[PDB]
């Protein structure tokens, strides 16, 4: 989320998964976000062509709080996550 | 190039003689006088209100400080003052003969009269204390202008060479006899520059010696004597200069370092350049050469002939006085035969904007596309016509007339012509981006792509099945807006599909989308302005939004901020995307 650096696409996927299972599990521990994790499983899953997971965690993006250089990047992502075949 | 005769002025309204003009910097208003010895003003309806009699006129000129008119005779030491505002008469004496010239400073409330006899002198209206200035020349002047700018220097020239250089207390400190009469010398300054560095050139008939006041450093530039005399002066841009030659060659000069270098030159006229002005706000370089008119721009290629040629009637009369307005749009040229002839130079008010780009008209077939981010013009692009409205993209401007359109795609530095394309109707609007564009005719709008593939996609018209009419659309890259009386849509350009549509119960009458096609501030029937997140789809009407002001502009640099205006006045609407009372859209308050 934060640097630009080399990543895989398939296992940060599975990780995003993970992370979204056991983090409204209990209380979240200090500097773990639910935006950045948010963030990165929308865009994977686009990625990916997970369109239906994408569009579920997209609407469940809308809900959380994203940097200021962030906001206008996730309103045309979740626009146009909203075509194709779900 | 379009030549309209609006109306002719015969030698009946000035006389046989010469004709001395006025041109008003803010106002559209100009002062005419001539050998009838009478002061003509014209309106914007051309109709004659009065006629001020003074006789042996020799020169005018408006004030822009105080909008003040001087009004000085030849034949009395006196100087009467005359209020057209207030019909109050003053007369003040300077107590000086034979007045030749009358000058306002637009930038300090100070004045100087002057005398045939070389003498310049400071007045302080407060304490009513002159500090007479004598034995600084022998013989008449010829002109005296002043500098535009913070430094208070007065220049004034004449037959007798010499530089005078004295500072507060007006004391000289040497005297450098040249060689001969100086014929004419101009000063640039740089708007830019803080401090405002300028450099002046003499020219020594033969010669050219530049020598630097700051560093003292002096060199000497030789130039080949086939070359010629030099005929005119006059500024440039960025402190160039350009100088005639006895063959009619004009040379554009760069500075590498220490050297000149004449990359090329071009032999464009023959004879000498008549009369030359150099406009600072257009830009614009004309001349006028016997029956032939020619413009000079600078260009990076060089000097390229239209291949376009005028003739010019005799009976008009050889032209001696010109001078272009500031703002470039009214020419008013006076003949020593007392005929008048006024070229309207029409420049289209039509612009468009893409981002930190903004397409106005430099010319009547150049574009200018200007950066915000540098303040500077950065591209150009050539237009066939003159277009009735102008719209930009993505790499991409449309300009079109009533029902044609002409696309060019501009890169940055280049443009190139595309396609002119007709429409069975009227273009009211226009949007388009780098691959397709939306054209608004028949009530609805056509989306097609503009390049002119033999695969291209079918195009289609919004909206379907019928809903009500259209009131304003939208485009970027990716995104169709259009917005009707009932419903906000907007769709996916990959694939032509629904994604976004909202559905405005209190009606809509002119909607302004954000530049990345997710926030509309759309007003209603109701005179309130509504900002609705396309990407939520939640209506929320702006505080203290004043139904007075209609337009709506969204900032390009910032996304949570929008500005809405009238003919006079505006105000700014700041977007909170998540507060504690949800997202917002609040006017910017006082104190």
């Amino acid at each position: 989320t934060t640097q630009p650096l080399p990543y895989n696409e398939l296992s940060l996927f599975r990780t995003a998964k993970y992370l979204f299972g056991m983090c409204a599990e209990s209380a979240i521990p200090i500097n773990v976000g639910k935006g950045a994790i948010l963030y990165t499983l929308s865009r994977i899953a686009n990625r990916l062509e997970m369109v239906r997971t994408a569009r579920a965690v997209f609407e469940k993006l809308q809900g959380v709080i994203l940097p200021v250089s962030m906001m206008e990047q996730v309103d045309i992502e979740t626009l146009l996550v909203r075509s194709k075949p779900v | 190039m379009v030549l309209t005769q609006q109306f002719v002025i015969s030698n009946a309204d000035l006389g046989r003689g010469h004709v001395v003009e006025a041109l008003h910097p803010s106002s559209p208003l100009i002062a005419l006088a001539g050998s009838k010895g009478r002061v003509l003003i014209l309106n914007k309806t051309g109709k004659v209100e009065h006629q001020l009699p003074m006789q042996n006129v020799v020169a005018m000129e408006w004030e822009c400080s105080t909008d003040t008119l001087a009004i000085i005779t030849s034949s009395s030491s006196d100087v009467h003052l005359y209020t057209h505002r207030t019909r109050q008469t003053d007369t003040i004496d300077t107590k000086l003969k034979d007045l030749c010239f009358v000058c306002w400073s637009q930038s300090q409330p100070l004045f100087a009269i002057g005398s045939k006899s070389g003498q310049f002198v400071l007045y302080n209206r407060r304490t009513l204390r002159l500090v007479p200035v004598a034995d600084t020349h022998k013989q008449r002047l010829i002109s005296g202008m002043w500098v535009p700018a913070q430094d208070s220097r007065l220049l004034i020239i004449s037959e007798d060479p010499s530089l005078s250089i004295s500072d507060a207390e007006g004391k000289v400190l040497t005297t450098i006899p040249l060689p001969s009469v100086p014929k004419s010398v101009c000063v640039s300054g740089m708007a830019n520059s803080p401090k405002s560095s300028s450099f002046a050139a003499v020219n020594l008939d033969n010669t050219l010696l530049i020598v630097d006041l700051r560093s003292y450093a002096t060199a000497a530039g030789q130039f080949n004597s086939a070359l010629g005399q030099i005929t005119c002066l006059t500024a440039g841009i960025n402190g160039e200069f350009l100088a005639g030659f006895a063959s009619g060659t004009v040379a554009l000069l760069d500075l590498a370092g220490s050297e000149v270098r004449l990359r090329g030159s071009l032999r464009l006229l023959k004879n000498a350049v008549e009369m030359v002005n150099f406009g600072e706000g257009s830009g614009v370089v004309a001349a006028v050469a016997d029956n032939r008119v020619g413009l000079l721009r600078i260009t990076e290629d060089g000097i390229a002939p239209t291949g376009d040629e005028a003739s010019l009637e005799s009976e008009r009369g050889v032209p001696d006085l010109l001078a272009w307005s500031r703002d470039g749009q009214q020419l008013f040229v006076g003949t020593n035969q007392g005929n008048v002839t006024v070229f309207t130079l029409k420049v289209l008010n039509v612009s468009a904007s893409y981002g930190t780009l903004v397409f106005s008209f430099t010319s009547n077939r150049t574009i200018g596309v200007k950066n915000l981010q540098d303040n500077r013009v950065v591209c150009t692009v050539p237009v066939n016509s003159d277009p009735a409205f102008i719209s930009a993209g993505m790499a991409m401007l449309a300009a079109g007339v009533n029902n044609q359109v002409s696309y060019y795609e501009y890169f940055i530095a280049h443009s190139v012509f595309l396609r002119t394309v007709e429409y069975p109707s009227p273009v009211t609007d226009l949007k388009v981006n780098s691959n397709l564009a939306a054209v608004v005719y028949d009530g609805r709008v056509q989306l097609s792509p503009i390049r002119d593939t033999p695969e291209a996609a079918a195009p289609v018209y919004f909206p379907e099945s019928g809903d009500t009419r259209l009131v304003s659309i939208a485009l970027s890259e990716v995104f169709f807006l259009y917005a009707t009386t009932s419903r906000v849509s907007v769709y996916a350009l990959h694939n032509l599909q629904q994604v976004a549509t909202f559905t405005c119960n209190t009606g809509l009458k002119r909607a302004f989308a954000n530049p990345a096609c997710t926030r509309v501030a759309y007003v209603d029937d109701s005179s309130e302005l509504f900002n609705v997140n396309l990407v939520t789809e939640v209506a929320n009407k702006a505080e203290g939004y004043d139904p007075d002001q209609k337009m709506v502009l969204w900032d390009q640099a910032e996304a949570t901020v929008f500005i809405t205006y009238d003919s006079e006045k505006c105000a700014t609407f700041v977007n909170t995307p998540h507060s504690r009372h949800g997202a917002t859209c609040e006017s910017v308050l006082v104190k």
